[PDB]
RNA sequence: AGGCGGCCCCCUGGACGAAGACUGACGCUCAGGUGCGAAAGCGUGGGGAGCAAACAGGAUUAGAUACCCUGGUAGUCCACGCCGUAAACGAUGUCGACUUGGAGGUUGUGCCCUUGAGGCGUGGCUUCCGGAGCUAACGCGUUAAGUCGACCGCCUGGGGA
């Protein structure tokens, strides 16, 4: 499980949660999904330059 | 579902430009009459100067600060049966509740002259006993038990 | 008995309650407290919050042994297994090292039933 | 060298939690990873490793 | 087929390979027969830590012979026999040959400084997608529900059964 790291204090910040793998920001899961989108959007289309 | 509505500053007092006094008359106003509050305004502070009133620089603003609300709550839910939680009130709410706590404590039993019933309460507003303090501690004994599971 | 100035702090966390016991190298307790015994019932007893009070109730029962420095050992899967370490560090102690006897995550048990976002 | 029964070789394929590492750092060219992952479990019964780090 | 699992040393059927050799249709399926068990159960005695029908209590509810909680017998285990039934499910009966593709594994064998994170051939397996084909539409897709053939059983609206 690791986390054996000796900090006498709780930190007022996010350091390891809700942003990297198993959601949010990265590896998003459920909260409504779309199935024609992967068979609709393939190549850009924008970003060069919008500006 | 978002209220948050408009913006309302209200007007200051006509004789010294006070923002607190022009709000305090809106607590003593009943039946839409402000005249009954103007019979109690300054007369309570001048009747305190018959018993204990020393210094008047802030009039009654520090009696409204020795009166200290802390035990406000809200209800939290995910369905039917709800869970109580305590709230850390803003100074604008802390002041608005302190203004009712003291005039409701002065109204607790029937007697003559509200300026004098309030001067008796303002003479107590240096040591704060019974009214506006003894109910506070009897519900504050849950103030951490109602934080346990957030 | 007689003061020792060294020992181990054992935090044992179950899905309903949390135990905080301090031991000496001869294999016995010096002080014990629990989250339930700290005056907690129901869905409060099963919190990480009731486990933070148990550290200060164990601190009140280990008083005779002259201990200021100790190491931590974490046991069980329950919700009190992390929240109380820094509370014991605030009860009149210094934590020298941290260890645990956690299995690798395959046993599952107790979906959260709470928010969660 | 080249065998799992030496602890100064063996310790390069396992973690500080007793677990086996991903193929990207075993040098098996992704073709002997299955057999090496069994040779590491065989090292527990050769008195080179404990059966789990938590005991 | 059901399923098979710590390691170590054994007992042992099948399958796969390379070069040779010896057979010369020895190839497929099969009426009725003759045979395999997951778990639970039985026949007879052992073994008994978890656990757990029943049993024994508590809670909940107006009620609760149930859910849930607290204890717990058969049983789970071993021998010699019985039970023969399951989502035994990949909802796909069984033998061969024929077939444009993409992406990922498992294991023999031939030639190469393996001067290659192996490579190009040749054998046996195995997984996710996908095009022709199939089809009531869903589903199948070179390990096909496709294509062309050989064989054995059953069905004909349901309730009642």
């Amino acid at each position: 499980i690791k986390v054996r790291e000796n900090e006498p204090f709780d930190v007022a910040l996010r350091r390891f949660k809700r942003s990297c793998e198993k959601a949010g920001v990265l590896a998003e899961v459920r909260r409504r999904e779309f199935y024609e989108k992967p068979t609709t959007e393939r190549k850009r289309a924008k970003a060069s330059a919008v500006k | 579902r978002r209220r948050v509505i408009g913006q309302r500053k209200i007007l200051p007092d006509p004789k010294f430009g006070s923002e607190l006094l022009a709000k305090f008359v809106n607590i003593l106003m009943v039946d839409g009459k402000k005249s009954t509050a103007e019979s109690i305004v300054y007369s309570a502070l001048e009747t305190l100067a018959q018993r204990s009133g020393k210094s008047e620089l802030e009039a009654f603003e520090v009696a409204l600060e020795n009166v200290r609300p802390t035990v406000e709550v809200k209800s939290r839910r995910v369905g039917g049966s709800t869970y109580q939680v305590p709230v850390e009130v803003r100074p604008v709410r802390r002041n608005a509740l302190a203004m009712r706590w003291i005039v409701e404590a002065a109204r607790k039993r029937g007697d003559k002259s509200m300026a004098l019933r309030l001067a008796n309460e303002l003479s107590d507003a240096a040591e704060n006993k019974g009214t506006a303090v003894k109910k506070r501690e009897d519900v504050h004994r849950m103030a951490e038990a109602n934080k346990a599971f957030a | 008995r007689k003061q020792v100035s060294d020992g181990v702090a054992h935090i044992h966390a179950s899905f309903n309650n949390t135990i905080v016991t301090i031991t000496d190298r001869q294999g016995n307790a010096l002080g014990w407290a629990t989250a339930g015994g700290s005056g907690f019932r129901g869905s409060r007893k099963s919190t990480p919050f009731a486990a933070q009070v148990a550290a200060e109730r164990c601190a009140d029962a280990v008083k005779e042994y002259g201990i200021k420095n100790l190491e931590v050992m974490v046991k069980g899967p329950g919700p009190g297994r992390e929240s109380t370490i820094r509370a014991l560090n605030a009860a009149g102690f210094r934590i020298t090292n941290i260890t645990d006897v956690t299995p690798i995550p395959h046993n599952g048990c107790r979906p959260p039933k709470k928010r969660r976002v | 060298e080249i065998d799992y029964k030496d602890i100064a070789t063996l310790k390069n394929y396992i973690t500080e939690s007793g677990k086996i590492v991903p193929s990207r750092i075993t040098g098996t060219r992704a073709k002997y990873q299955r057999q090496l992952a069994r040779a590491i479990k065989r090292a527990r019964y050769l008195s080179l490793l404990p059966y789990t780090d938590r005991h």
